[PDB]
């Protein structure tokens, strides 16, 4: 339902609770006092919206700047909808819009976290994504690698970002819940570090060599086949659903 | 991580809130 273990442990149980008070509501006694538990829901959203708002003004992400205020809104609104059905129960144990108030607040609240999680989530995909356009464009380089020296160059600056994008997708894989979105990031990621070396190797026949065409086309073959897993990889880090 | 820890104080209010109604 949840995309990664973070978002999943912090909003399913409470997700889950909601859907069932919009089951019972809708199916079908007074509701206590909800003074206490709703003044706690008051002080974590006022913290939430104050440190949110410092976010907003220090990033420079730009994207952050956009789309976490609403989400800001959508939390503080539905709070205040909560308030309001906390004094009308207060004064009524049997009130009907309070049961609405609280739906409403709940659906809301839950809204505006899920936007703020999935918002900070494709952040740090941006970041994954970063790394691994950074090595795609390294790949594209292989082909101007002329001399022994250029090799040596190259093969140093490859090495330790492809050691870089290897431990960013195995400590991403870990936090996704759906296994099929795993799988398929583990699988490109073998893929590409296997053939890292037989790249250096199809290069190193190139800078030693008709007889040309032929180390060129290996090199060339292995470029494709890991800038393909590579492109593999951004398209199943950018998925939230379904599998 | 301090955004999502903040965001973690709200949810666990909320569940507290809505177990507090039955």
């Amino acid at each position: 339902v949840f995309h990664t273990r973070t978002i999943e442990s912090i909003l399913e149980p409470v997700a889950q609770q909601i859907s069932h008070l919009v089951i019972m509501h809708e199916e079908g006694k007074a509701i206590p006092d909800l003074t206490a538990p709703v003044a706690a829901v008051q002080a974590a959203v006022s913290n939430l919206v104050r440190v949110g708002k410092e976010t907003v003004q220090t990033t420079e992400d730009q994207i952050l700047k956009r789309d976490m205020p609403p989400a800001f809104i959508k939390v503080e609104n539905a709070c205040t909808k909560l308030v309001q059905a906390a004094q009308m129960l207060q004064s009524d144990p049997y009130s009907v819009p309070a049961r609405d108030y609280l739906i409403d607040g709940s659906r809301g609240i839950l809204s505006g976290t899920s936007d703020l999680l999935l918002t900070f989530d494709e952040a740090e995909v941006r970041k994954i994504i970063r790394v691994c356009k950074g090595i795609l464009e390294y790949l594209t380089v292989a082909e101007v690698v002329e001399t022994m020296e250029d090799l040596v160059t190259y093969t140093k600056n490859l090495g330790p970002g492809m050691t870089k994008m290897a431990k960013m997708i195995d400590e991403r894989q870990q936090e996704l819940t759906h296994q099929e979105h795993r799988v398929m990031l583990v699988n490109s990621m073998n893929t590409v570090k296997e053939l890292l070396p037989v790249l250096i190797s199809a290069m190193k026949i190139f800078v030693t060599t008709q007889g040309i065409e032929e180390a060129l086309k290996n090199r060339n073959f292995t470029v494709e086949k890991m800038s393909a897993e590579i492109n593999e990889i951004i398209r199943v880090l950018q998925l939230t659903s379904w599998d | 991580v301090v955004l999502i820890n903040a965001v973690k104080d709200v949810a666990k209010a909320l569940g507290d809130l809505i177990s507090a109604t039955k």
